[PDB]
């Protein structure tokens, strides 16, 4: 059965960059878009960006452009969320979710069709 | 989703080119109805048959 | 690319005239691949020119 | 030649003759500027003494 | 903060019907049909609820619905249950290529 899994709860100190890893389990990592969502603890969701594994192309939201950059390595089924110059305002849970279906034609990059979610990680800095 | 760029070339004139591609990269194409083309290319056959 | 199966275009860089004849500036512009020709007789990968 | 008796209406703002004169004058100025040099090198920078 | 405006709570009891107003403008909601709703139980991961104005996944009932109206598209619940007493967040495409959220809508069922 398909499942999204992530590295568990995280501990750092402010200013340090963080690298959250997301595992694509039980499905083709080459065929679906992946989307990252932030959730400040007990608050509403904020949108971060996506990544295309088969293409490798990404886009981070305007709120984080030049600070957040995702990457992947198919041999380990891993998707990464890089995040540098960490402010303490980044106190939040980070999610990894499975988006729309990739096609040579058509463009489902921006569709809000998040089917499944990773169990997430709460980042500890203050 | 290409985006135009403005590049100045000497006095009083500009050169336009693609500056950046917004969104993801995909492939251009043409789509044609399938059975309609099959029927059309057989219908051409029934008329083209007579001189061959 | 690992045979991306979607044509990438080539992102190029070159010099263009600013609002004075004498001073120059670097520019960039994405071009479709068929209109861009390699220049060297050797196996250089860095330099290119327009097909015209 | 004065006309002995005529019924006539004049309007000077809707007259097309002045528009024709405009067309003639500008289109002739464009012709008159053709055979002369178009400068072009003088877009170079000027270094001018800072008098006070 | 969300560019989309949306309520933070609507309260009541089981069996009712609701309308929760996620609002945008021409650039995100008006021009496009890409609008979605997400359930958010307290402390749980979000659950996709409504996708593309109004379609529903598996594991989701006909107790819930929604529909577009110009620059506001809303979540229409029906046949309320205390088990579904969750938060609800609208979601929509916003041009360029971006995804935006809205609101804090805590359902309440006495
Ligand atoms: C010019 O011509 C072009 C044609 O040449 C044309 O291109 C076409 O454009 C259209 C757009 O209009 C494209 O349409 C999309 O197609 C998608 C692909 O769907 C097909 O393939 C999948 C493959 O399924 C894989 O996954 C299952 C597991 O789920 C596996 O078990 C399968 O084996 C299979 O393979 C994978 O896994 C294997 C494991 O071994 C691997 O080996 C393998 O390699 C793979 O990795 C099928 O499932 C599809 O069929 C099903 O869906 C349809 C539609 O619902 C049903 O009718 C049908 O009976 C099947 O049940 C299909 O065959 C579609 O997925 C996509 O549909 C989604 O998105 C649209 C919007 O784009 C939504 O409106 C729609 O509701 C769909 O949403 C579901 O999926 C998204 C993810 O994409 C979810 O986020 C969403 O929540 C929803 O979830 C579903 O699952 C939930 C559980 O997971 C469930 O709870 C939900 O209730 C729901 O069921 C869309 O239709 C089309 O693909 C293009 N064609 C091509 C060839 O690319 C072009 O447009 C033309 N242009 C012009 C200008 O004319
Ligand atoms: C294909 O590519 C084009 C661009 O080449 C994309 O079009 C752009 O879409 C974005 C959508 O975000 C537009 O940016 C937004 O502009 C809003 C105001 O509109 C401007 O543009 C129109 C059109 O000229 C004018 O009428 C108007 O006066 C403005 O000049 C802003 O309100 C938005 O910003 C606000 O909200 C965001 C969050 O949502 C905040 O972060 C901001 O701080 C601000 O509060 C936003 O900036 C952009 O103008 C569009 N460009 C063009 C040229 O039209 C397409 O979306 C893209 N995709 C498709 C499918 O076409
Ligand atoms: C296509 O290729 C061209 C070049 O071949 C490329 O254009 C260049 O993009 C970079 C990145 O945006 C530009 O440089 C930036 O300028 C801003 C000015 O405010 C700086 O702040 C940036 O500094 C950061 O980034 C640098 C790395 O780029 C770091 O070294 C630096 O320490 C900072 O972190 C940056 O210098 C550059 O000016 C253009 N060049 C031209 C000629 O326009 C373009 O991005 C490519 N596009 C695609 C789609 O591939």
């Amino acid at each position: 059965q398909v499942q999204l899994v992530q590295s568990g709860a995280e501990v750092k100190k402010p200013g340090a960059s963080v690298k959250v890893s997301c595992k694509a389990s039980g499905y083709t990592f080459t065929d679906y878009y992946i989307h990252w969502v932030r959730q400040a603890p007990g608050q509403g969701l904020e949108w971060m960006g996506w990544i295309n594994p088969n293409t490798g192309r990404t886009n981070s939201a305007q709120k984080f452009q030049g600070r957040v950059t995702m990457t992947r390595d198919t041999s380990i089924s891993t998707a990464y969320m890089e995040l540098s110059r960490l402010r303490s305002d980044d106190t939040a849970v980070y999610y990894c979710a499975r988006g729309g279906w990739i096609g040579l034609y058509y463009d489902s990059s921006g569709y809000p069709n998040f089917d499944y979610w990773g169990q997430g990680t709460l980042v500890t800095v203050s | 989703n290409n985006t135009r760029k403005s590049v100045r070339i000497g006095p009083g004139q500009t050169f336009y080119a693609t500056g950046d591609i917004i969104g993801d990269i995909k492939q251009a194409h043409c789509n044609i109805s399938e059975e309609k083309w099959n029927d059309t290319l057989q219908k051409v056959g029934i008329e083209l048959q007579k001189h061959f | 690319v690992k045979n991306g199966t979607v044509e990438e275009m080539k992102n190029c860089s070159f010099n263009t005239t600013t609002e004075i004849r004498d001073k120059e500036k670097k520019e960039y512009a994405l071009f479709y691949k068929p209109d861009i020709v390699p220049l060297s007789e050797t196996n250089n990968t860095s330099e290119y020119r327009l097909i015209n | 030649l004065v006309l002995g008796n005529v019924t006539e209406n004049f309007n000077m703002w809707k007259n097309d003759m002045v528009d024709q004169m405009h067309e003639d004058i500008i289109s002739l100025w464009d012709q008159s500027l053709k055979p002369c040099v178009k400068l072009t090198p003088l877009c170079v920078t000027l270094i001018c003494s800072n008098a006070t | 903060q969300s560019a989309l405006t949306q309520p933070a709570s609507v309260s009541g009891s089981p069996g009712q019907s609701i309308t929760i107003s996620c609002t945008g403008t021409s650039y995100d909601v008006g021009s496009y049909n890409l609008v979605s709703w997400y359930q958010q139980h307290p402390g749980k991961a979000p659950k996709l609820m409504i996708y593309e104005v109004s379609k529903r996944p598996s594991g989701v009932s006909n107790r819930f619905s929604g529909s577009k109206s110009g620059n506001t598209a809303s979540l229409t619940i029906s046949g309320l249950q205390a088990e579904d007493e969750a938060d609800y967040y609208c979601c929509s495409y916003a041009g360029s290529s971006t995804v935006v959220f809205g609101g804090g809508t805590k359902l309440t069922v006495l």
